């Protein structure tokens, strides 16, 4: 388990995040005074950067 | 200028999980039925005066042309 854990480096983290996070679909569940929480398109757009 | 919360529950779907341009031509005959049935009064009021005035003007012009044409 320790070998598997410390076999994770920065490049591995980037590759896994690009596999799971970059431009994927989020699922939001909210309750309460959420009248100021941004809508779905906001999060879906925030899942990627246009600078890079 | 404040927001008035309503206590709703809203289910929404991703824009990439549902087709986009099919709803334009889906159920077209009923759409045209609505557009014509709920608006024929308005079209009559908008166009009737115009076509009536045009017909009156053409009638008057032709009658004067014949009368004055010796
Ligand atoms: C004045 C001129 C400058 C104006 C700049 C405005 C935007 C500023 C900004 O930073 O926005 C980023 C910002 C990104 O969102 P964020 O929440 O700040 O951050 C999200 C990410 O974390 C971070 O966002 P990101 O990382 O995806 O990138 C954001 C930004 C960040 O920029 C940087 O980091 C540095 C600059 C880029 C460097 C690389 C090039 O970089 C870029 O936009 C990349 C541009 C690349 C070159 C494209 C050519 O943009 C927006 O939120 C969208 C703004 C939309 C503006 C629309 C304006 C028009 C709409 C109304 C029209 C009404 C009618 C008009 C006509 C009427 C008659 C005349
Ligand atoms: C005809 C078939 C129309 C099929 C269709 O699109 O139906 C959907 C459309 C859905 O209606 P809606 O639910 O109100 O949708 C409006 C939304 O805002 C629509 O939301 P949206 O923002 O997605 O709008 C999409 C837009 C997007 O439009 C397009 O994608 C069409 C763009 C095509 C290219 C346009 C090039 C134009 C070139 C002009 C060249 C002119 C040359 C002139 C030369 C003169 C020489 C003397 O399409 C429309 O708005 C529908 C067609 C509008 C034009 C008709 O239904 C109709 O258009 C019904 C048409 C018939 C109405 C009743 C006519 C009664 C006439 C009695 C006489
Ligand atoms: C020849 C026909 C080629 C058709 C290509 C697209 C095929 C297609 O799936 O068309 C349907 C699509 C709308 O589909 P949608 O609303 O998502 O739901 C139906 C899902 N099957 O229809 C569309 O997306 C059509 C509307 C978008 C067309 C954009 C065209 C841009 C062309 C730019 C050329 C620039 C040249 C310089
Ligand atoms: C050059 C100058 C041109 C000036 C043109 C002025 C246009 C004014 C537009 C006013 C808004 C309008 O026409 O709305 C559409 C109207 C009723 O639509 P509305 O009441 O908004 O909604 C009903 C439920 N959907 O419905 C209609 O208009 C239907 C009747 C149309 C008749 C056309 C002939």
């Amino acid at each position: 388990l320790f070998a598997r854990i410390d076999a994770v480096d920065a490049s591995t983290i980037k590759r896994v995040a690009n596999r799971f996070i970059y431009d994927k679909d989020v699922a939001i569940a909210a309750m309460g005074p959420i009248q100021r929480l941004p809508d779905y398109n906001w999060f879906r757009r925030r899942t990627y950067w246009n600078r890079y | 200028k404040q927001i008035v919360p309503v206590k709703s529950v809203i289910y929404a779907l991703s824009p990439f999980q549902q087709k986009v341009m099919t709803g334009l031509w889906k159920d077209l005959p009923t759409k045209i039925h609505h557009k014509v049935s709920e608006n024929w009064i308005s079209a009559t009021l908008l166009l009737g005066p115009l076509v009536g005035t045009y017909a009156y003007v053409q009638n008057y012009l032709e009658k004067e042309k014949l009368h004055h044409r010796y």
